[PDB]
């Protein structure tokens, strides 16, 4: 397995995902740098520098991304069980495993499911946009 | 911490044009704060200007807006998230705002043997919002119409069929030829009901007739006049105007037209400058005193030349 | 309420229900005038001069032809409704009141419907003519 | 007062060109009237002549109908009723007459495979009247068609569907090529039964063949002749007769014709006048004896220049 | 009823049963003469001379291609129908009466559907033959 | 007399290429004869060439058919019957060879917006085989591609549509764009099941994508040149390659082609003959790499001249 490519069609992947989040309008409008209090358990703050920290990072924006509603994030959550898989794999090139959060999401998604939807695409589009400009220097385990 | 909003009220059900009024209450950690910290926003992505806010009082603040425009929806969201913030800070709770355009105009045609009405109306504002119910619904006044149509409290639901255009057809029969049907669209969304202007329409005041039938024209080479002459349609009994259009015949006819306001004319003579080309005429007629509709061109007379 | 306008109105409807009997080809063929037995419950001998007869008249015509199983005949019933109602508000201008017959009606439809229908509508459209040329002469209540 | 009529009978069926006769009986206030004051009347329209009146007895007036034209339905009513009248006037009570055009044309073909029989026949003088059912009834004769055909006492019915040109199409299959198939219409009314006039058909007798395959035109120019050939079709295995037609190959062919009546001949040659134009030829084919229809012209064979 | 048509009918009844059977694409590479075994109450090397011995031999074809569940056997089913009716009508004509066989044929169908039907087929084209060469010498009831 | 033979085995089913043996006893009247006297037949149509015959032992003989070619099936029957036959004299007990075409070849296409992969494939081989069902099936692999798929032993039934052309239709979505989709035919047979070569697909290197977006085509007369303008389609994020038709607008247009591997170029300048002229341009895209397919032609862009 070629890790050159692995690497290039991670970024390409992180590309794809980013693109589609411009696609669903009502996100692009949305700053992600502003805070949005009772949704803390999406991750937005977090730097996302090793690739056990990106893989639990894109593990909660699965978990969150398959209680919404949307066919839109249905194949978004796709793209990320590929995105996991090709960290996992990029962490077996350089001999190192990675492992396997509040439920308070539930309640969120039932009173405020615009602001839940809405808030995680554009959290995980910044998250990307991260994981994408770290790729270049050489991550740690 | 303990953060949360209130809404007064948590949804709003309007229509286009219309004012609404939002009011919140924003407990920062068990304590109220202060009317003056709070701002408002519109679905996370811009802050509504501070002129539409009013300190209603200490701890209550609200936001005004004015004739309202039809929400867009984003995708599943048909409603527009509106946001009490303090400060920079927003929280995940907000009130829907639903604005509908609510402007469907419903336009009816009796047909010409006076036996049915046909009403025809655009869902075109309404079919984003699924969720809720949209239906025609109406009453009938024994005798003729109101001068200002009025949403009767009691009213009955129409059934009317999609047609292949996009427009619901809804057809009476048997009418009341002299009775006023006051008609509107009801939109039954779950957070209430919305009804569009209405309108009243008396189905004789509505007929499109049929064209006028046995029309001739032949010209009369010793007088040098073309001729043309029809039988009107068998309804409606009121006094009807005639319209005659009148070309040479040839691959796209350059019509010519002549207007009969007399009732009782069954015929028309027109001077024209070739005896020896073959015309084409048609005549439509309408109501003499402009309460229906101009009946379709009657089927093409042609002259001879030999 | 215009009153000019009601009058020309009812005129108007009575001659579109002249028309509409003229289209029903089984009843132009047949006599107004040339009696038919058993049939002596519709309206046909009577002069008709009265705001009072006309609605009674109307009314008999209105109950036999509910019962008659035709489409044509149910256009028709719908016109003379509104004709009551017409003479109804012409009473009320020139303050006067009007009021709301043997049941042999249900025999001769299940006997003779042809005979039911063609003669109801032949002496239908005969009082309607009486009323048209007498609506010219003001009518007493 | 108690005036009544009676007829005998009640109500007639009867189909186009037959005779029909109605007795009346007219009890005026509990006594029967003179034969001699009864008129007869149609559809309270018209006197019935005189001519047509017989005086049974002293109290039984009859009318007699000669060679009845099909009742003309008007509306709901698809009978004519006949009245019994006391001098000018008339009673509610009529005869009800209904006169059927039963004489249906049933056609059949069997495939140029001899696998079914396909039978057509038009509903025109049937379809007005409905209260009543319309089915196609057959009987089949081990071998061969009777010179007379009858309704057999014993038959069975077909299932017929209704094609898009308003005729209905039967299909037997498979077939008995030489059975005799006596078929007829059968209309089931309220009042009683009509059948159509019957027709055998012997499956092997109307066999729209095949057209013959693999057709040449060539021009043998060392004699100058238009050579045609074929190849008649499998079935049916009698003796056939051919069809050519051929001509110049253009925009609209001006056709020429060829017959051969030798059952056992694959070629035809013809002396045309021009050798170096196009030639378009067909051929088509039917049994020599004639008891058969012509298959469709061939698939063009055209002949070549260069 | 002329004789003469019927002799005429009964021999192109018998051309077009032929036409069929060669129609029938896995008859026609078969040997008629090439027996099987097994299959011995199909008639083959009988010479079938009499108006008798033609109408049981067809019967017997008759109920075996009953049997068999294809179209194409049923539609020659119905002419082996015709052409006994033919022979009996013929019998009938020189003043002769005609009468009305192991059920193995159950188990062959079974066990061998291609040889039955393949051979049937097969050895009545043989038999029809026949019958129609021997048709031209006056045949005895 | 007791005649039976046994086949070994009493049925094949296999597919086109590969070889099957049938081995026999004959037992003639109660006792097996010698395997030189087994002669074997193919249909009863034509004896199978001795070279084939192997004589396993004293009493059993062998058939090896080599490289089999699909059975054309003669009406009902779709195996070809084997016979073991005693000499000139065969039975009527055969062993059934079942020879499928099992290479049906899927082909995939992921849209232009990445969000579905359609398959595609033909039963052309398969149709006459009825009394047995061919369905799709699939397993995915987490990433990639194996080098050499396998008929992995867990996999997935896939619903697929019969469209108006005769292929099938299987449509995916969502998808896994960088999951392994190893897919074959299985056609489930009452002797057994087949499955056809598996194919493993890449989602996203089976993208067609829209065409070029924004297409300008304008003459700069102060250079002389032809500029093309576009815009690469949303979708894929790959680097793609260009190509450019263009001719002189007219009746049947002569196409010329320019192919552009600079995946940042957004134009192309061309230097034209004819100044004077309208140009008709049309630009299509595809990746570099060829992992994909080539997208479809853009609306076409005209230039101007007056
Ligand atoms: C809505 O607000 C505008 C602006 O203040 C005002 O003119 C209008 O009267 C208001 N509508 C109602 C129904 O009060
Ligand atoms: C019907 O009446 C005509 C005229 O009297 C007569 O010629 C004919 O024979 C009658 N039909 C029958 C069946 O008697
Ligand atoms: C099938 O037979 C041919 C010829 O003997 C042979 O070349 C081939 O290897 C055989 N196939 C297998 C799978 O053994």
């Amino acid at each position: 397995v070629p890790i050159q490519k692995v690497q290039d069609d991670t970024k390409t992947l992180i590309k794809t995902i980013v693109t589609r989040i411009n696609d669903i309008s009502h996100t692009q409008s949305v700053s992600a740098k502003q805070r949005v209090t009772g949704l803390d358990f999406i991750p937005g703050l977090h730097p996302i520098l090793s690739l056990s920290k990106m893989d639990q990072t894109l593990a909660v924006y699965q978990q969150v991304l398959t209680s919404l509603p949307s066919q839109n994030v249905l194949q978004i959550a796709n793209d990320l069980e590929n995105l996991r898989d090709l960290l996992h794999l990029l962490a077996f090139s350089k001999s190192c495993s990675l492992p396997q959060k509040p439920e308070s999401l539930d309640g969120v998604l039932e009173a405020s499911l615009y602001s839940t939807e809405v808030v995680a695409l554009s959290r995980l589009q910044g998250s990307l946009q991260d994981i994408l400009q770290q790729l270049d220097v050489s991550p740690e385990c | 911490g303990t953060q949360d909003v209130v809404y007064f009220p948590p949804k709003i059900l309007t229509s286009v044009g219309s004012n609404a009024s939002f009011h919140c209450i924003y407990k920062n950690e068990n304590q109220i704060i202060s009317s003056k910290q709070i701002v408002w926003w519109r679905n996370l992505a811009e802050k509504i200007p501070e002129i539409q806010y009013s300190i209603v009082s200490d701890r209550v603040s609200k936001v005004t807006f004015s004739n309202l425009k039809a929400t867009r929806p984003r995708g599943k969201f048909t409603y527009d998230a509106v946001y009490c913030c303090n400060e920079q800070a927003c929280h995940h709770r907000y009130a829907e705002l639903y604005v509908i355009d609510v402007n469907i105009n419903i336009s009816c045609e009796t047909d010409g043997y006076l036996t049915k009405m046909t009403c025809r109306w655009s869902p075109s504002t309404i079919q984003s919002l699924v969720g809720s119910t949209v239906q025609l619904r109406y009453h009938r006044r024994s005798l003729y119409c109101p001068d200002s149509p009025s949403i009767h409290p009691t009213s009955e639901p129409k059934n009317c069929v999609l047609q292949r255009d996009g427009f619901y057809e809804c057809v009476f029969q048997p009418i009341f030829l002299l009775s006023g049907y006051t008609m509107w669209i009801r939109i039954n969304h779950s957070l209430g009901s919305l009804d569009s202007p209405p309108t009243c329409v008396l189905p004789d005041s509505v007929v499109k007739p049929l064209p006028p039938s046995n029309v001739k024209a032949e010209i009369t080479v010793n007088t040098g006049l073309l001729k043309v002459s029809w039988e009107k349609p068998v309804f409606p009994e009121n006094n009807l105007q005639f319209q005659i259009r009148y070309g040479l015949s040839g691959k796209e006819i350059q019509w010519k037209t002549h207007e009969v306001f007399d009732a009782k004319s069954k015929s028309a003579s027109l001077l024209v400058s070739d005896l020896s080309a073959v015309y084409v005429v048609q005549v439509r007629c309408r109501r003499l005193d402009g309460l229906g509709y101009w009946s379709n061109w009657s089927s093409p007379a042609y002259t001879l030349v030999m």
